[PDB]
């Protein structure tokens, strides 16, 4: 059973029937393969984007399909959305309602989890009491922990 | 009582001697100089209040 | 090719793409090049503005298709919106939705690890007390000193 | 640098001229160009002045250097 669209070429071809039924499109010119690989550079940009499973850069020949996914079930729903949004300039076409609506809610889906990892204060500043209200504090006079 | 050889008896004194007038006299003489004179101290040629 | 773009030859073609440049246009223009060493001096100098990891390549020998930007692989998946819009109102068009929020969403992105980096207050002023709840400081005040 | 920002600003000038009017992107990029040459500009320049002679030099500093300005402690 496909949900799954291994193999990023499937995504891309599942854009075309989404827009057009019969897959007729406006006017487009090649190289949208590198703009699907610099998505998923852009989502994990240093550690701070949101995590996509993807390589900065992979290739194979057409760096699309030089990751085939690595990602999630559910992240599928996200990733082909998005990229429907943003090859549809590319076939000189915009992105429907739904579409947008999905796609915005779908890179949430992934940033879910990393959102409440990073959600944790870091420990007290360089200066902190104890006093008297502990016994054996781990040394007397915190800053952060002795 | 203090040691035999006269030269020893001041070295072992010293030692204790040496954080009294490193550490200690220091800091003595800034309490008095808060009192008796200005409480900031360590600007040079200053004209601002 | 790849999910990076270093060379030139690759980076016309990518900016093409959004663009959708199949010479029904009023013209054709080898300037995509030529915007990205423009649009990168602009954003380097003068207070700069975003910082895209682009590296100069101005004033060297090849025609502007076979000097290299530099940028990294995340940094793709901005710029080509930006350097689309601008060329532009040559071929008598203005960039759609989707091109000019990516656009600065992109770019945003790139210039964030770098105001993370640039936060942290300035040194204290000129009057602030030595403290003495500070052991053996062995200074009296700060000025500009720490 | 300053060439990229002052050709976009350039281009809605020279638009009149032909009878037109520059559309979205190029106004926005030569308000963008025009604010980002005085952007580290205005920040130098951004200045306040010197102390009066109301001002007192204080009693409360080391080396006072004498006590009370009029422009000469």
């Amino acid at each position: 059973t496909k949900g799954d669209l291994v193999r990023a070429a499937l995504r891309k071809l599942g854009v075309a029937s989404d827009a057009t039924l019969t897959d007729v499109e406006p006017q487009s010119m090649q190289d949208a393969v590198d703009d699907l690989e610099a998505m998923m550079a852009e989502w994990y940009q240093d550690g701070k984007g949101i995590i996509t499973g993807y390589v900065f850069s992979d290739d194979e020949n057409p760096p699309a399909e030089g990751d085939d996914h690595g990602l999630r079930s559910s992240a599928v729903s996200a990733v082909f959305h998005n990229l429907a949004c943003r090859i549809a300039p590319d076939y000189a076409l915009e992105a429907t309602a739904k579409i947008i609506a999905t796609a915005k809610y779908g890179k949430e889906l992934l940033y879910k989890q990393t959102a409440i990892s990073r959600a944790k204060r870091a420990p007290y500043p360089s200066r902190m009491p104890t006093g008297s209200g502990n016994s054996f504090p781990n040394l007397n006079e915190w800053h952060y922990f002795p | 009582e203090n040691r035999l050889e006269s030269i020893l008896s001041r070295f072992d004194a010293d030692w204790t001697a040496s954080d009294e007038a490193r550490r200690e006299a220091k800091n003595d003489l800034f309490f008095s100089r808060v009192s008796q004179w200005d409480d900031w101290l360590s600007q040079y040629t200053t004209l601002q209040y």
